[PDB]
């Protein structure tokens, strides 16, 4: 549970699986509620569905459609973090990678969902007719 | 060469702000007694709460800045509000109040003779009442009357439930986290070396009091100063006691209830005549265990007001009774004590030139706390004595602006906000989300 | 160990114009870590942008920065007097952090030429064993200008310091002084001394002699 | 709000050891808020000496372990304060140096990059001049105008140390006149200039005053 | 957004994507609510998630298992809507394509979760074990 | 113009109008609140 987090990137790899589980799943789970402090154990648990789904359509609309890991067509450009591997993965840490990325965040989350899943299954049927 | 890559469930997240919910350990349910305090639909507590240790890792905290605070204080006062709304309002009982004085220490209680109104509405009711001369004031034989009647409304709480204090664990929802602070020494300000992560928060007992933070818990090893702004003499100054405190809150008046029919189906509960010691409450602090902390106390302050000086002690100055004295309940009464014959001391560089010690203390049953208008709450009356023990774990402190600054400092008890009590338990705390998603470039593209 | 380089190193601009003030870094810095500071003449230098775009809150919004790779530029639109000054580019992206060359932004207006005045030494200096000529410029604009040392025709190497003052409040202009620091027996052996001053705002040749 | 001052101005010699102090008012402690010392030599750019950040002190490679950093946190009488030490003296420390702070609080602001980071407070700043001279008293010598229109001044040379204010007629001539920035000698003395422009009688004055020589001395102006 | 409704069914298929993002996630979003008129702004949302996995399963149950575009092995009937491909894409708009498909719409929704993946998975398996 | 039927005399007929029309509405009495006592904690404004 978030144990890797001050470790290198290439260790974060291998507890992946723990931060996926806990963090999906939250039910206590208690039925029993009232009109004031009910409302309250709601408006908690609600907000974490609806963060939830707003989460999984990216996994879906991206070339992913499966959890944890997946790949893509997307090249990596120069601009973006101009490194060395080792100097990621064993050098370097989540937390700290994530801060750099800030800028171009954005444009690579452009390239998963336009530049393939809408370019790559247009493609798909394409290639898929023959 | 490489090529971009989702992973999901990184180790990354940002701080923020969400609703919490409580945890009641699932003991507590069964304490029964008709909802008491909070649990009733209360979460009961994981049997194993899962505390996960974060290696090389350091996280910024900072508690008087703290979220968990501001929803914890609207938690008890919207679940006080919850708990006057069944119960009987008492809003017919302004009636002029015939009082005289009692049976000695100046006539604390008044007997009050009134008329009431029955389960009939033809035919009145002639009875007589007890109340204590702070839950009167006279209007112009001796004639009085409620004192909130000009202020505000007033309603009863009900016997059934009960106002003690019961552990309650903060959890998060999913997609949030809870962080910890597990250094021994920590002033709630600053980077914090060793942090480990909980789904729900440690026992923290919901105890409303002033001057002194009653039941809970207790530092590590020096005892540790916190304030906001220091050289700010107008910031309260929080202290967190090593050895927990002895001390004796009794309410020294072995009393009978009337349960008088204001029906129909309403019943209230009046006090009746006082059997066995003619007293008035007091609180005992042993002279030994106080002195020996005050000792290890004062020795802190100057870690900061420098290794040589002065430090005179002295009670309140003065304001709202609910600032000048320590309020708390016991038993269900709230006491009011005089906590002056404590903070009456003065201390050398490292010392300060009997068996017990005792403090008056006075008894209100109509209660406005937290400045609120519109709502008073009559603590009903207890069958026979009531006594209480508890730990002083924890001080609310001021200090005076009059400066001569280079010369000495005195310090006073504080009041006021009652979020500072819960600042006291939620230093180590602070809520943050989690952020799963992640991109990172990689050799494997696709097919 | 990075270095920092601005672009240019002094520049003239007037009210209203869009300023662009680059900047280039010894290697390529992602992640946009490049910070832009002000500095007005006597004061501590400012903060403005962090992260490169990143503007501080209680900044006027005529500020833009823009990152890309190893250059870097800073653009300031609609240019106004509080925003005359010397401006540095840091970079905090590895330890430890490096800062620019420096820009100093100067006030443009009508290119006005000095009017040069020379003063002789006084008698009371001549009898302390050095005498020192003193050339003046008045108010031009811009700052750049040159003063040299002819005694006899012939040029002066050494013993010279010239004195600027800083922009003027109102007229946007610089005052500039020259002191030529030399003994008694030197000053005997010699004639006529000359101050010959090079501007662009003259059109014209500028000595000033005397014949003592 | 955040308000950093640090100590007066320090002129010290060659070999000897220097302390200046930075009071940061507004902070609430050094824990949420890094620390960082920065120089700026004379007319040059600015340059990064060190920090202390998490309470631990660090410097760049050019004066590693030369320069000691030092700091205490918030307490009952005074904000929070850090001093910097630079041993052995040297003439090319002359820079003025600067006290400066960041917030830290925010983990995912950019204003910090893992210790190497920006400075968002600055405090007022302290000049450290560092050579070998004693206190001297100014030499006043005025400036006749020989004869477009006419130019009239004072000049003051070799005084120690500096400032010195210049005035004319007691502050009753405030117009058109330009005070030269003191140039230092290669004598160690400082020298300056104040000149008055006039058309074409009225027999200016000069007034100079300087305090730590206690010299309030005043010449005139005559044309030859 | 749904501005190729008007358009031809060929042009349509270019902004899909847009219509299956806002579509498919809207959160306003605010937590506080109220006794009456909080269980105004709750039932609305509430009916929001229940018809969304309603659409879901039928996505999974069939032969997609993913979002967009994706194909099957049902075999395109004559009887329903027999027309030309470029009748279809060029020449027609989607309205004017659901209205016509109404009574053989039922119809071809069996093909896909029985005579497919009833059928498809089953036969994996066995084409799965060799 | 709008109306739901507008041969049927029993419909009510909407307009909509191009240029806003300036009306005031006014209260021509300066008035004062009692802001009477009706307790415990209740007070009832009444018109001066
Ligand atoms: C809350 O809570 C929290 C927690 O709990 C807290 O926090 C806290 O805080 C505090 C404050 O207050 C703190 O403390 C502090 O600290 C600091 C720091 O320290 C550190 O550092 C240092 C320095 O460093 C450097 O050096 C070294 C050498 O040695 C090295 O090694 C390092 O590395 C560094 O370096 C770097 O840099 C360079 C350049 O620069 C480069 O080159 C390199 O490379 C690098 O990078 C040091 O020194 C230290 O050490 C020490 O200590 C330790 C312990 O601590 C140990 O371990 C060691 O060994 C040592 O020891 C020694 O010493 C000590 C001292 O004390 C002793 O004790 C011992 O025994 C021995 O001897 C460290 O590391 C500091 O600085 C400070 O100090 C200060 O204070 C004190 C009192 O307290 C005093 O005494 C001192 O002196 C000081 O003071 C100063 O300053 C001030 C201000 O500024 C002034 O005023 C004064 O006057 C002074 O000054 C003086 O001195 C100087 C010198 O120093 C000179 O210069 C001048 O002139 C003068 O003379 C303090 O201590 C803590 O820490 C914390 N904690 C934690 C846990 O973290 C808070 O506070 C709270 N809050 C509230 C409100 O309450
Ligand atoms: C938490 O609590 C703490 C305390 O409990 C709070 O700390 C308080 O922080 C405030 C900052 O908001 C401080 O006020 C500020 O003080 C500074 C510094 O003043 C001191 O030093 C001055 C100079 O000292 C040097 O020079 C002399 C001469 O050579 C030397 O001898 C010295 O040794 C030093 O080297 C000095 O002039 C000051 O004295 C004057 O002021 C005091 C205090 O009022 C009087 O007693 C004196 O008699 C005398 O009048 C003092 O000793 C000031 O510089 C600040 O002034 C700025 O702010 C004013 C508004 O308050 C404003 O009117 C001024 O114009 C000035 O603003 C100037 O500077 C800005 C920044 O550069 C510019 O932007 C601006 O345009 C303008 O140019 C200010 O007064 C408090 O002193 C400090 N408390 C204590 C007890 O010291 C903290 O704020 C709290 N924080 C939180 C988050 O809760
Ligand atoms: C919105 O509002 C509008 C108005 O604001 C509403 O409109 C109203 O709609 C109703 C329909 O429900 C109309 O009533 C119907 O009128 C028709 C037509 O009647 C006219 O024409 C007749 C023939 O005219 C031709 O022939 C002569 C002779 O050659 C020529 O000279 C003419 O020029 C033409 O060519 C004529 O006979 C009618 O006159 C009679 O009626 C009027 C009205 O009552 C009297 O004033 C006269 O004196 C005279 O008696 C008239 O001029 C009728 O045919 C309808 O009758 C059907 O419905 C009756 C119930 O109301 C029912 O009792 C009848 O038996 C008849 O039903 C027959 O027809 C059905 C359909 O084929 C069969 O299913 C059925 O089995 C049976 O065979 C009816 O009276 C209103 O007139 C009209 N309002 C106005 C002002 O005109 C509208 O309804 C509203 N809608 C909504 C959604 O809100
Ligand atoms: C607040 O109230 C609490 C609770 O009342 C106080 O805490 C209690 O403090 C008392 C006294 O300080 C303490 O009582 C002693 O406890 C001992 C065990 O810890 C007992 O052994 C002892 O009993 C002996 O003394 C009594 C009185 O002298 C006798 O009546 C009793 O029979 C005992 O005598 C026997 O033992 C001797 C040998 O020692 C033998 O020769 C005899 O034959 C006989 O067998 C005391 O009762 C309590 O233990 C404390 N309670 C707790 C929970 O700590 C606190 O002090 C109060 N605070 C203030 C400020 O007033
Ligand atoms: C700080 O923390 C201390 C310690 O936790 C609190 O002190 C508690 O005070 C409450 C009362 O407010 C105590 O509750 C009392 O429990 C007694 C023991 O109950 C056990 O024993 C009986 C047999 O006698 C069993 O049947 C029962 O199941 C339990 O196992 C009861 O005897 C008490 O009832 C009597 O006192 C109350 C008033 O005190 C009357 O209303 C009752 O009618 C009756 O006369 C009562 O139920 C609790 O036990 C105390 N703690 C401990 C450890 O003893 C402080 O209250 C707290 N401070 C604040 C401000 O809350
Ligand atoms: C790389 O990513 C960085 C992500 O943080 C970018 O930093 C952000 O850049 C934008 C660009 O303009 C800034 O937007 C301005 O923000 C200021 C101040 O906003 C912050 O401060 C206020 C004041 O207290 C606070 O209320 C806000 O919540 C912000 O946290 C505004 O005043 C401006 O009008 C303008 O909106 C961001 O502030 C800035 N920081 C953030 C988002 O924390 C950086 O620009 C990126 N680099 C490049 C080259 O684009
Ligand atoms: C206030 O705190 C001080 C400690 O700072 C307490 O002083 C304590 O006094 C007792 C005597 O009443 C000391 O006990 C003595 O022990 C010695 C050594 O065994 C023995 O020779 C004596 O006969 C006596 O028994 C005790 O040691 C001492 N505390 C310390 C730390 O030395 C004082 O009691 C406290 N205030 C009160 C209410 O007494
Ligand atoms: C602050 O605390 C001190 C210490 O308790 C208080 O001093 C106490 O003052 C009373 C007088 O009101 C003393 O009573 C006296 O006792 C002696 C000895 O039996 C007797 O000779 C006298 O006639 C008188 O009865 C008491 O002893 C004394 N405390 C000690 C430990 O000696 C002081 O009054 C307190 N100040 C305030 C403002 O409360
Ligand atoms: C408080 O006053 C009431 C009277 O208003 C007392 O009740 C009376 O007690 C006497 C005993 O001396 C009886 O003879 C009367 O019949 C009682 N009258 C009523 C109306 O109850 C009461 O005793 C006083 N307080 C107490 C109980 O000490
Ligand atoms: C709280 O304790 C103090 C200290 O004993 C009390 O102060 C006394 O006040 C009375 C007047 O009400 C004086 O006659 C006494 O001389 C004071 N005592 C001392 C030791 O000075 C105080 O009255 C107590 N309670 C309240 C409510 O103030
Ligand atoms: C009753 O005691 C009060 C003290 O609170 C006193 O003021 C009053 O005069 C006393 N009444 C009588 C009748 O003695």
């Amino acid at each position: 549970f978030l144990g890797a987090a001050g470790s290198t990137m290439g260790a974060a790899s291998m507890t992946l699986t723990v931060q996926a589980r806990n963090l999906l799943s939250g039910n206590p789970d208690w039925l029993p509620d009232m009109t004031v402090w009910g409302i309250k154990q709601l408006q908690a648990r609600v907000l974490a569905v609806e963060r939830y789904l707003r989460d999984q359509q990216l996994l879906g609309i991206w070339g992913c459609s499966g959890k944890l890991i997946c790949c893509t067509n997307v090249p990596w450009n120069s601009s973006w973090s101009n490194r060395n591997l080792s100097e990621i993965w064993d050098n370097m840490t989540w937390l700290q990678w994530d801060k750099e990325i800030s800028n171009y965040t954005q444009i690579i989350y452009g390239l998963l969902e336009e530049s393939q899943n809408q370019q790559e299954k247009n493609e798909q049927d394409l290639l898929a007719l023959d | 060469n490489l090529w971009v890559t989702v992973y999901y469930g990184v180790p990354v997240w940002k701080d923020a702000e969400t609703t919490l919910f409580c945890a009641s350990d699932a003991k507590a349910y069964e304490t029964e007694k008709h909802n008491v305090w909070a649990t009733h639909a209360c979460v009961p507590t994981d049997p194993n709460p899962q505390e996960i240790h974060l290696e090389n890792v350091t996280e910024e905290f900072n508690m008087w800045k703290n979220n968990m605070v501001e929803q914890m204080h609207t938690d008890i006062i919207s679940l006080w509000d919850q708990s006057l709304k069944p119960c009987v309002k008492l809003t017919p009982l302004c009636v002029t109040l015939q009082c005289t004085n009692v049976t000695d220490m100046r006539g604390e209680l008044k007997n009050c003779s009134f008329n009431m109104t029955t389960e009939l509405r033809d035919k009145k009711q002639k009875v007589y009442s007890l109340f204590y001369r702070l839950d009167v004031v006279q209007i112009n034989n001796k004639e009085y009357r409620l004192i909130n009647c000009n202020t505000s409304a007033i309603t009863q709480a009900c016997p059934k439930v009960s106002f003690e204090p019961i552990p309650i664990h903060y959890c998060a929802p999913a997609g949030f986290a809870i962080l910890k602070c597990k250094d021994k020494k920590f002033n709630g300000t600053g980077p914090c070396p060793s942090v480990s992560t909980v789904q729900c928060t440690h026992g923290i007992k919901p105890v409303v009091s002033t001057q002194l933070l009653l039941n809970g818990s207790l530092a590590e090893e020096e005892v540790m100063i916190r304030s906001e702004n220091i050289t700010n003499n107008a910031k309260n100054i929080l202290v967190q006691f090593n050895t927990p405190v002895q001390i004796n809150c009794t309410r020294p008046n072995n009393n009978t209830r009337k349960s008088i029919r204001i029906g129909p189906g309403q019943a209230f509960y009046a006090t009746g005549d006082i059997i066995g010691d003619i007293r008035q409450a007091h609180c005992n602090v042993s002279k030994a265990t106080w002195n020996e902390t005050l000792g290890k106390v004062v020795k802190q302050l100057r870690k900061h007001f420098g290794n040589n000086t002065i430090i005179r002690f002295a009670n309140s100055s003065g304001g709202d009774l609910e600032v000048t004295t320590h309020s708390f309940n016991c038993g269900g009464e709230f006491f009011y004590c005089n906590t002056s014959g404590l903070f009456n001391s003065t201390w050398i560089s490292n010392t300060s030139v009997n068996d017990s010690i005792t403090l008056p203390c006075r008894i209100k049953q109509i209660i406005n706390m937290w400045q609120r208008i519109g709502q008073a709450m009559y603590a009903p009356p207890i069958q026979g004595v009531i006594r209480c023990v508890s730990n002083i774990t924890g001080l609310i402190l001021t200090r005076d602006g009059g400066s001569t600054n280079s010369t000495t400092e005195t310090f006073r008890p504080g009041g006021g906000d009652m979020r500072d009590n819960w600042r006291s338990e939620l230093y180590k705390y602070k809520v943050v989300k989690i952020e799963p998603l992640g991109v990172a470039p990689t050799r494997c593209k696709r097919r | 160990d990075i270095q920092m380089t601005q672009s240019p190193s002094t520049l003239s601009a007037s009210i209203g114009d869009t300023v662009r003030i680059s900047c280039r870094a010894s290697q390529s810095i992602t992640g946009n870590w490049v910070a832009w500071y002000q500095q007005r003449p006597g004061k501590a230098p400012r903060l403005l942008i962090y992260r490169g775009a990143a503007l501080l809150g209680g900044v006027p919004s005529r500020f833009s920065g823009s990152a890309a790779g190893t250059d870097f530029t800073l653009t300031i639109g609609n240019l106004q007097a509080e925003d005359f000054g010397t401006f540095y580019c840091q970079q905090y992206d590895t330890y430890p952090g490096t800062f620019g060359q420096g820009t100093k932004v100067e006030v443009k207006r009508t290119v006005a030429a000095p009017s040069v005045f020379i003063f002789p030494p006084s008698d009371e200096q001549l009898k302390s064993g050095t005498a020192s000529v003193v050339c003046l410029l008045n108010n031009f604009y811009p700052r750049e200008a040159k003063v040299q040392w002819k005694v006899d025709n012939a040029l002066q190497s050494g013993n010279s310091q010239e004195s600027v003052t800083e922009q003027d409040s109102k007229d946007s202009t610089y005052s500039l002084s020259s002191t030529l620091t030399l003994s008694k027996a030197d000053y005997e052996k010699h004639k006529v001394y000359a101050c010959e001053v090079t501007h662009q705002g003259l059109s014209s040749p500028v000595t000033k002699s005397f014949n003592r | 709000q955040i308000h950093l001052v640090q100590s007066g101005t320090e002129v010290k010699k060659p070999g000897s050891s220097v302390t200046v102090s930075c009071k940061a008012y507004g902070v609430n402690t050094f824990g949420l808020y890094a620390v960082n010392w920065v120089r700026q030599a004379p007319g040059q750019s600015l340059e990064y000496i060190g920090q202390i950040w998490r309470w631990k002190s660090s410097a760049s490679h050019h004066f590693r372990g030369r320069v000691l950093i030092s700091a205490v946190d918030l307490t009952g009488s005074s904000p929070p304060i850090s001093s910097l030490e630079i041993k052995n003296l040297t003439s090319d420390d002359t820079a003025v140096y600067f006290c400066t702070t960041t917030s830290t609080y925010d983990k995912w602001s950019g204003l910090h990059h893992d210790g190497v980071m920006a400075f968002s407070s600055w405090g007022q700043g302290t000049l450290i001049s560092v050579s070998a001279a004693s206190t001297k008293g100014p030499s006043v010598f005025p400036l006749a105008p020989s004869s477009g229109t006419a130019a009239l001044g004072c000049l003051v040379k070799d005084y120690f140390p500096e400032p010195v204010t210049v005035s004319w007629n007691s502050g009753a001539l405030t117009s058109g006149v330009h005070t030269f920035p003191a140039v230092l000698q290669s004598s160690g003395l400082y020298s300056l200039s104040s000149v008055v422009t006039v058309p074409s009688t009225q027999t200016y004055i000069c007034n100079v005053n300087h305090k730590p020589s206690n010299t309030k001395v005043d010449k005139k102006v005559e044309p030859k």
